[PDB]
C-alpha cells in the first residue's frame, strides 16, 4: 500500500462457484470495498449520509426459452432507516423469448444483459440490493459479466 | 405505506359527517405543509379543497398524523379525497398521497 | 442536517402523464438542487465544468404488429456556442422480430434502453432526453424511467 | 471566452466513422475529451495517475436481416497493467441478435442491439485500458454518441 | 452545421479560378489555424494542400470565413476538397470538416 | 387581451396581504380551469403556486374573474406571478396567460 | 354564461411554432386559433396520420436576420415523410432560398432582412405516416409574433 | 343559365385593377368567385356558418428602385372574433425587397416580391377575416391574377 | 377508396432545360379522372378545386439586366377557349450588382401560387414558366402542380 | 434506396456469368411486374432486356426480391445495368429504378 | 469617424438595466485600453467609471467593439456617457472618444 485514496466505495461481482444463487463477493482481482461499505446478507450498508453514484449489471443466459411466457428483472432496492419499507430505486424489465420456441432444432443460447445506473442521495444505515427473479438464469462464466457496485460522490 | 389513508369505503347518509384520517411514515415529511384534493364522481378533474368552515382539519404533530373532518353532507359530495405532505432532508424536496373513495345516498324526502 | 453538495439531477418520468415523458423532481428519491433547473422538460446548466449524463428507459408493449417499430432515446445538447441539438448519447433497439402472431396475441414484450457518459458542458447549455416513440413507456413502476446529471 | 479552469484525468474517445470493419477512437472530434495526462496510444488509453475512475462503453450494433444460425456479439472493456502484464476483462456483455428465424423464403429487417458497461475500478499508473468488440463488422457508428469509450478519475 | 462549405457541386473548364468558401459556425473554432484537404477522383488519399502560389488562402476573421483560391486550372485537379479549422475551448480540443467536389474538362485543343 | 391581470406592478411590506385579479375576456375560457405560477425574482424557475393556506383563489362565474389573494408576505415572495385557464370550444382547446410583477420590500 | 352546441370533423392538424423555445423550433397545439384534433398526434415534433386517404400539407416558415455578413448562406425548408410501407426519409416539398446577395453590411447595420418560405402540396398517406416540418438554420426564426411560422395538415 | 349546382362557403376575390393605390376585393370577374353565403362587407369577408376553413391569399409588390433602405412589406390575414373581440393574426409575413442598395448611379431597377399565406382554421359565426398590407402603393395588380385572397369551407 | 378527381404531377429531373410533369413518380398522383394529356391537366368533372403549384428557380450568378421569373397557373375553357392567367406571380432575384469581375454567388428563388377555382367539364390547366433554364429539379418536391376538387 | 441493387461494380472475364440481384423496399413494389434496361458502353440510349435465354431471370416474391442471371458473357455486354419494378398501392403508381455497372474483358 | 456609439438617446425607468455599445474604426486603436466616463447632469467633472459591481465591461475582438452593461439601475444614474480607448502605432500615441445621453425615469405617480 502506497496512497491512500479515500470515499466510500464498492464493486462487487457474483460468485462463479454459486450456480443458483447471486452472492455478492470482494476478494476477487478487480474487485473493491473499502471505506466503510459493509456487505451484510447480499446487501451494502452505507456508512455516511451524501451524494452517491449506483450501478449495477446482470448477464442473463438460458439455453433455449421454451417458455413464451418468460420475464427478466433487475432492480437496486433501497430500505431506509426514515421509511422503513423496501422501494425500487432503479428497474428494469426483459423479455427474452418473443413466442420463438424452438420446436424441430436444438438449443438456442441466449444471452441479455441489463444494466442499471442512477445518482441517489443516502443516509446512514441505508441498504441497498440488487436482485433479480430469475437467478437461475445467472451467466457468471466469463469475468465482467455480473457486477453491483457505489461510489460516494 | 407512506401516508396511510384508513377509510377507504365509505356510505354514509345525507346530513353527516365524515372523518378521514392519515398517518405519516415517512420521517421526512411535516404535518405542517399538508394539502387535501376531491374527485367528484364522474370527473376527472382533481379539485382543491378549501381550508374553511365545512372542511375543518385537526393536526397533531407529536403522531405525525392529520384528520380532515367533513360536515353538513349532500349527494354532491361523493368522490375521491386523497391527502398530501410535503417532505425535506437534504437536498431532497417531494410530497406524498393517498386513495379512498367515498359514496352518499338520499332519504327520499317524505311525501305525506 | 448534512451540508449539501454540487449541481446533481435526479428526474423521473410522471406515472400520470397520459402517453408523454414529463420529467418530475418532487417525488421520493428524486433530486433537483445546486442550481440545475427544469425548464420545458429540459434541464440548464448553472455552471461550467464536467458532467455525467445517463438516462434509462423502459418500453412495453402488448404485442408485435407489422409497422416494424424501432425504438430510439437520445440525450441531445444545446450549447451556447453552438446552437443546433447535436446528440450525446444514443441508442436504437428493434423489439420485434414475430411475424405479427396471428393466433397467440398479446404477450407483452419489455425493452430497454440505458445511456451514460461524461461531457465538459457550458453555463446555460440545455441538456434534453427524449424518444420517438413516447407512447410504450413504461412508467408503471418506480424508477423505470429516469434522466440525471450530476457534476464530477 | 473563460470561465472556470477544471482538472482531473478525463477521456471520452468517439469511434471514427470513416472507418471500414473497425473500431478506431478518436479524440479530436466535437463532444470529445482527452485531458489531464490521459494518453490514447494504440487504440488504448494509458492511465496517467494511480485513482479510482469510472469506466464506461456503448456500442451499437446493426445487420440489414437475420445472419443463419447464431450470431453473438460481445463488448469488453480490458485492462493490462504494469503490476500485471495480462489483459483481463473488467466488463463484459454478450447478446443474441438473431433468434432463430433464419430467413428461408422470408423477408429481412434490420436489428439494432445497445450494450453499455460500466463500474468503478482502481487504477495505476501506466496501465492500458482497451474497450473492444469481437465482430467490428456490424457497427452502426452513422450516427452520434452511438459508439463511445470513456473513462474519468473520480 | 460546425463550418459550412458552400461550393458544394462546381464544374470548371481548363483554365479557371473557382473559389471554395467556408463559414465557421461552432463560436469555439478559430480561423487561425486552417487546413485543406483534396483527394483526387479514383483514389483515397486526401493529402493536404499547401498554402502558397496556385493555392492561395484568403482569411476573414470579422464574418469567420475562410476561402481557397484555384488558379491555372489543369484536368489534374479535379476532385472532392474539403476544409478544416482547429477548435478548443476547456479541456476540448478537436478539428471540423466539410465537403464539395469539383469536375474539370479539357478545351478540344483544335487542330489546325 | 386573452385574461387580463388589474394589479399590474404593485409593492408591499414584510406581513401585508396582496390581492391579484384576472379577468377572462375570452368567452370559451372558463373560470373552474384556473391556475397560478409564480417566478421568484431573479430567477427562471416559474413554479406552480398551490391553491391553500397563504394563497387562497377566489373564483366569480357572473363576472368571468378569478383571482388570488396571498397572505402573509415575507421578503421572499417578491416576483412575477402569472395566472391561466383552459378554454375548449369546437375542436380547439387551448390556454391563456397574463402578466404582471410584485415587490415586497422588507421593514 | 353562455351556450355551445357545434359540431366536429375529420382528421385535422394545425399548429405553431413555440415561441419562448430559444433558437428552436418547437411545434405546439394548446395555444388560441391552433389545432390537433381528429386523430392527429404529435409525437416528437412529428405528425403522425392517423388514417389513410388523401391529405393537403402545408407549412410556412419566417427568417430574419439582423444583417448579411455572409454572400454564402443558404435557407432551406422542407417537409418530409417516413412512411410505414417504406422506413426512409424522403422530402415531399423543398424549397431553398439564399437570403443575402449583397456584399455584407460593412458600414453601418441595423439592416433586418425578413424571408418568408412556404410550402404546399396534396398526397396520399397511409395509417402510421410521420410529417416533419424542419429547417437547415433554426437560428434565423423569427417568432416573435403570432402566426409566423406554422405547419398543418387537413384530411381532405 | 346555371348548370350543376355545387356547394359550401366559398370565396376567391380578386384585388380592382382600377383602384390605384389601394386594395378593393372583387367577386364581379372571370375567375372569382362568392357564394353559398359568404359576405364581403368593408373588405372582410364574413363566415356564415361555423366549421373548418382553407384561408389563403396572395400579393405582388412591384417598385420602380429602391429608395429606402428600411423597407419593409407586410402581409397578413386577420381574425376578429366574436368570442375575443379583438383582431389577431392567423398567418403573416414580411419581406424586406432592398438590402441597403439604394441605387445612385443607375438607371432605376424595378424590384417584384411576391408574398403567399394559408393555413386551416376553425372559426366561428360572424368572424371577419381581413387581408391586409402596410404598404399598398407596391401593389401589382396589372396583367392578371397576381393578388387574390380566398376561403373555403373544408 | 377514396373518390373526387386529384393530380400532384412533379417535374421529370432528367429533362433537358424543360419543364416535363411526371405521374409515374414515388409521391405523385393522377387519377380519378384527371388526365394529363399534352403537358396539361384535363378537369374531368365541373366543380371547385384547390389549384397549386410551385417551382423553384437557381442560377449560378447574375448575368447582364435584370431577369424576371414568372411562375402562372392558366386555364383554358370549353366555355372560353383562350388560356387565361388563373394565378401569376413575378420575382426579380437579381438585385443589380452583376459580377464585377469576380466570382459568382448562386442565387435560389422559388414561387407558390394557389387558390381555389370553379372549373368546368374539359377545362385545360397547366403551370408554366418563362425560363426553364433555371430550373432547379435536383432534388424531390421542389417543383411540383396540382390539383384537388374539394 | 427503394430497390436495392447488390453488385454495383464487377468486373468478369468473357465466357462467365454475372448475377445482378435487386430487393424491393417499398411494400407496394410488386415482384410480378419487374423490369430491366441496359446501357451499353458508349451509346446513351437504354433498352428493355428481353427475358429469355441467355437472360435469365430470377424471382422469389418471399423475400421481395429478383434477380438477373446472365451467362455465356462476351465483350458486347460491357455497360450500366438499371433494375426496375411497378409499385401501386392507392390512387398512386409509380416505378422504381437502382444501378450497377458492368466491365467484362477478354 | 472614430468610434461610433450605437445607443444615442437611452430612457430607461428605476429597476431595469443598459448596455451601451462602441465600435472602433481605426486599425491602430486597441480593445484593450478601453475606459468608460460619466458626467452626471447638473455638474460639468467628468467621473472615471469603474468597472465592477454595477459597472460591467463586455469586449468583442473580432470586431473591435466593446460594450458596458449597467444594472441596478437608480435615478441617480442619469448624465452623459462616453466611451474612450487608447491608439498607438508608430511614433504616434492618441486616444479617441464617442458619446451617448442617459434620462433614467422613476417611479410612483400612481393616479388617483
Ligand atoms: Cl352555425
Amino acid at each position: 500500500s502506497r496512497t491512500p485514496s479515500d470515499k466510500p466505495v464498492a464493486h462487487v461481482v457474483a460468485n462463479p462457484q454459486a450456480e443458483g444463487q447471486l452472492q455478492w463477493l470482494n476478494r476477487r482481482a478487480n474487485a473493491l470495498l473499502a471505506n466503510g461499505v459493509e456487505l451484510r446478507d447480499n446487501q451494502l450498508v452505507v456508512p455516511s449520509e451524501g451524494l452517491y453514484l449506483i450501478y449495477s449489471q446482470v448477464l442473463f443466459k438460458g439455453q433455449g426459452c421454451p417458455s413464451t411466457h418468460v420475464l427478466l428483472t433487475h432492480t437496486i432496492s433501497r430500505i431506509a432507516v426514515s421509511y422503513q419499507t423496501k422501494v425500487n430505486l432503479l428497474s428494469a424489465i426483459k423479455s427474452p423469448c418473443q413466442r420463438e420456441t424452438p420446436e424441430g432444432a436444438e438449443a438456442k443460447p441466449w444471452y441479455e444483459p441489463i444494466y442499471l445506473g442512477g445518482v441517489f442521495q443516502l443516509e446512514k444505515g441505508d441498504r441497498l440490493s440488487a436482485e433479480i427473479n430469475r437467478p437461475d438464469y445467472l451467466d457468471f462464466a466469463e469475468s465482467g459479466q455480473v457486477y453491483f457496485g457505489i461510489i460516494a460522490l | 405505506a407512506r401516508v396511510d389513508q384508513t377509510p377507504q369505503t365509505i356510505t354514509k347518509e345525507t346530513g353527516e359527517s365524515l372523518t378521514i384520517n392519515c398517518v405519516l411514515r415517512d420521517s421526512h415529511c411535516a404535518t405542517s405543509s399538508t394539502y387535501w384534493y376531491r374527485k367528484k364522481s364522474g370527473s376527472t378533474n382533481e379539485e382543491s379543497i378549501s381550508k374553511g368552515g365545512r372542511y375543518v382539519e385537526t393536526v397533531n404533530s407529536g403522531s405525525k398524523s392529520f384528520s380532515l373532518r367533513i360536515n353538513d353532507l349532500t349527494v354532491e359530495d361523493s368522490g375521491t379525497y386523497r391527502c398530501a405532505s410535503e417532505c425535506q432532508y437534504g437536498l431532497a424536496e417531494y410530497d406524498v398521497y393517498g386513495g379512498g373513495t367515498v359514496v352518499t345516498v338520499n332519504a327520499a324526502a317524505h311525501h305525506h
